[PDB]
């Protein structure tokens, strides 16, 4: 209820594909990001953890418009790389603490997630920015996320 | 028009140096322009006025040690004052608490609280110009404080909002802030304008010189900044808010420490990050990806030399919550692009995808925002993920 | 009770020897003294930033010259502040604007008009000593401004007046002040005190050590003044208000004009005396003895410097108003007895011109006070003169 | 009236003895004042101009209770030591400056001078003082005197 930082963001407009078991090898995100980019939809989230025993999942995220022809365009290219599946996902939300400052990222993370667990909201996806914290959470949620985040931080 | 000019130590380091200042300020009033200059001490002074008091004391007494350290801007701002009027321009120089920078109470990380334009509208409606110890200011008291480093910058900005200045202008050795690092690229070039997001998403432009919560101040209020080449070689960079990408960033000082099987359960995130922020560990990143079977991993990344503490303190949760392991990795470097108008274009992450697999680099993390997509690569890849994406956004010149 | 206390650059020159003085503070204050203390600039700061102006001009701007030069006692203010409190003993620093001396604005020579009592009372209740800076105010508009030569001991006495201190100790080289000058009279002694009148009226005895305006300013407000030697060998002297006599002046460096047979009647006195006034020479001595005949002798005294200049005004003036003749001679010296008492007793001036004529000197002028018989007798004869009169009057002692 | 000075003071009871024509030799001084010294009289001012053919004139000021007395002594004297004559005068006021500052008798008397002569107060003798310059006047102009003097300078 002390921290500081310029504001809370969200948007409720965004669609999750994920293509798990995909191949960890140079190459690959452009295969999955290629085609996507060829059609032209935007993409706004990227998220990509560590491999493990040689394979890696991939998310992104675009506009709630694209959701069904990016899955399409990602189940092809899921089965033509040899990837585990494709999925998605429509229900969910970003949110995000912006004007962080980049050498407290430990802190205002460590209080973000504080104020979500309160409320007993799960995490799915983390991403970093030097200025921004974003999360992404089940959509129904958002109004709930968004008061704890209030309450949480100080605005500046 | 209204203009805030900050020089720098160096700038004003020596009396030939305050009178090359004169100048230049001269150039500008000549131009119809009012000017409002803040001047930081001489070379020297600052250090050796402090290192004066250590020999006093080991923790010198931070309310006593600020009337000692303020006083090297007085000099100064007299000095130019004097050049300024000996060059025929009138001028007026202003203490702290003349103006009235009223501040914190914090002693030598003061900051500042509010701003009087009265006093040096009144100046400049007279015509001259005002001449600001950088620097300094004073609690509701009237107890003399300094800002902490980068105090002058922070003054400079901090007048350019109360005055509403049209933009104020930072002298430094570096003629802008260029498209990455023109050690690393020597076909880098300078920018023309970027907005304060875009600066403070190139971190590693941040330096010294200029202070990171300077560019952090101005975006809060609107102030166009220029960084300048001292001597006016150029333009400068206009670092205001309004090319595909405007440019290329990297560290090189970065370890990565992943925990795996992570439970899917709210808190979980909490326990993973909160004890690394209570050891006052530095955390850049923070990537976590789609849980599968109500398990998922959790990676950060951390500076090389808190690595290994940041590595057992991880080890500690993973046994404490139940993960499958915690693992780190000190062999890699962070290569980002950054530039507005990632948002409205498709297609910039296929390309800098692509430009990294035609180099046969592999890509081990991926994070981002609406303005920057950041990977992880192997450490040895540094420079040539940054030429590479450096051509292949055509940025070259 | 309060005292109040200045230091000069010698006494403030390094940390070490700032190091002492707190020491001497530390002394009074825990005897129960409330402790205000004046402090100058360390030592060659001051002509340090002089010259640095110069550099810049000529002429360097008094008002802004006032602002860099008056950092020099900021600085000083701080470090002794801190070496009390590193002794344990609570300090508060004080710039001129803070206590708030209030001046006038002739920027490099300026008088005190006001002090503010209100915040260093609170400071001495609170039971801190004040260490303020001496040698600068702030005129009505906010300027800051510079005393002049001889400025914190005007800074000391007028703290010690608007606060109606005990006394004001002046801290310097000499250990008081003698009956004579030492280097003239081996025997000369310490003085235990000695009133403002006394002591003006022995100007020689006055050295930049203590500037002549600071004893007058002391004798306006009866502020009890005492000059000591930095270390407190002695009781030093106190000069305050209220021994056959006190002490022996004398002057080497004066010359004696004199118009013969000018007309007894109203407003010579002002010819003979105005067109000196009018040229800038300094006088000393005037002397005229009762007319004869309707004609008398007008005499006055000039320092060697200005003889010939006023010798040639004066024969001019003979000429104008018919005198018979204007001499000069520059082969005089002029001794002085002083002492309060000699108003209560009959026959002091004769033991004077007593011990004069035990040694064949010749008294060519006579002049006096109630205080003060000053004889002018040839040069050659000076220092036997006060030597005579020293022991004649028993100040060997 | 633009000078500052301490004050204005006067004072009435005074009496002017002069012997003139006296030998200009060590130890004529004390011959004068010797005498008077043993009588036990009290001596306020003593005024002596330079020598002229071997001559001076020595004048010195008493309490007016001490004239008669010091008057006779004084001619004794010029009868012993081959002065020209001894005479007094008790019809006279010492009027004085003080507070001058030594910096400026010049100034200071050029003024005092001028304001006594602006009224036609003729002035008999001068003598000064580190921070005094006086005046001896006939007495019967103290009070036009002193108001002059007061209307020329600024007190403090
Ligand atoms: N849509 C991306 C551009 C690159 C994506 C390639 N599929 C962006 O705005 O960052
Ligand atoms: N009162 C002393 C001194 C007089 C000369 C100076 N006022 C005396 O009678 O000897
Ligand atoms: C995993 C995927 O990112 C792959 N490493 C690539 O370089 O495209
Ligand atoms: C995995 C972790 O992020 C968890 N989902 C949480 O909400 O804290
Ligand atoms: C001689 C001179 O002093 C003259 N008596 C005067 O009053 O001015
Ligand atoms: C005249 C008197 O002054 C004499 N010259 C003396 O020396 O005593």
């Amino acid at each position: 209820e002390q921290p500081i930082i310029s504001g809370i963001a969200f948007n409720r407009d965004e669609a999750k594909l994920t293509i798990r078991g995909v191949p960890d090898t140079p190459g690959v995100a452009f295969k999955i990001l290629g085609p996507i980019s060829a059609a032209n939809v935007e993409v706004d989230m990227i998220v990509q953890n560590v491999a493990h025993d040689n394979t890696t999942d991939f998310t992104f995220t675009v506009h709630r418009n694209d959701y069904l022809n990016a899955l399409e365009i990602l189940k092809q290219t899921a089965a033509n790389i040899g990837a585990r599946e494709a999925i998605g996902d429509t229900n969910i939300a970003k949110v995000s603490i912006v004007g962080v400052g980049m050498r407290s990222h430990a802190g205002v993370a460590s209080r973000m997630f504080e104020a979500l667990a309160k409320e007993s909201i799960n995490i799915q996806m983390i991403s970093t920015s030097e200025i921004k914290v974003s999360v992404v959470i089940e959509e129904k949620y958002l109004e709930l996320a968004v008061r704890a985040l209030h309450t949480a931080f100080e605005l500046d | 028009a209204l203009i805030v000019q900050k020089f720098g130590g160096t700038s004003v380091g020596t009396v030939e140096r305050i009178e090359q200042v004169a100048e230049k300020v001269k150039k500008f009033r000549e131009a119809g322009d009012d000017v409002v200059v803040v001047v930081s001490a001489m070379s020297g002074e600052t250090n050796r006025l402090i290192g004066l008091a250590n020999q006093i004391m080991e923790q010198p007494v931070p309310r006593e040690l600020d009337v000692m350290v303020s006083t090297g801007e007085q000099v100064t701002i007299a000095l130019l004052s004097m050049a300024l009027i000996k060059r025929g321009v009138p001028a007026v120089s202003y203490t702290g608490n003349q103006v009235r920078i009223l501040t914190d109470s914090a002693h030598t990380k003061a900051r500042i609280l509010h701003i009087d334009d009265t006093h040096i509208r009144a100046d400049l409606k007279a015509g001259r110009v005002v001449v600001v110890a950088g620097f300094q200011g004073v609690d509701g008291n009237g107890n003399i404080t300094t800002l902490g480093r980068g105090g002058s910058d922070t003054t400079g900005v901090a007048l350019a909002a109360a005055l509403k200045a049209d933009e104020c202008q930072i002298y430094t050795d570096v003629d802008g802030v260029y498209t990455t690092d023109p050690r690393v690229v020597p076909q880098a070039r300078r920018l023309d304008k970027i907005t304060f997001e875009e600066m403070l998403e190139m971190a590693s432009l941040g330096s010294k010189v200029l202070q990171i919560r300077a560019v952090e101040f101005a975006g809060k209020y609107n102030v166009p900044l220029r960084v300048l080449h001292s001597f006016q070689e150029g333009p400068g960079t206009l670092i205001t808010i309004d090319p595909i990408i405007s440019g290329i960033a990297f560290n090189r000082d970065e370890a990565k420490l992943t925990i795996r099987g992570v439970p899917d359960t709210p808190g979980v995130a909490f326990k993973i990050l909160g004890p690394i922020s209570a050891a006052n560990v530095e955390v850049d990143m923070i990537v976590q990806n789609v849980a599968h079977d109500n398990t998922t991993d959790f990676t950060f990344t951390v500076h090389r030399n808190d690595y290994l503490n940041a590595l057992e303190i991880l080890k500690q949760t993973a046994a404490n919550i139940g993960a499958r392991e915690a693992i780190g990795d000190t062999n890699i470097a962070k290569v980002s692009i950054v530039g507005v108008g990632m948002r409205s274009h498709a297609g910039v992450a296929s390309r800098m995808f692509e430009a990294l697999a035609k180099e046969s680099i592999n890509i081990q993390m991926i994070s981002t925002s609406e303005i920057k997509v950041s990977v992880v690569i192997e450490e040895k890849y540094l420079e040539l993920a940054v030429r590479a994406l450096h051509t292949a956004f055509e940025l070259d010149a």
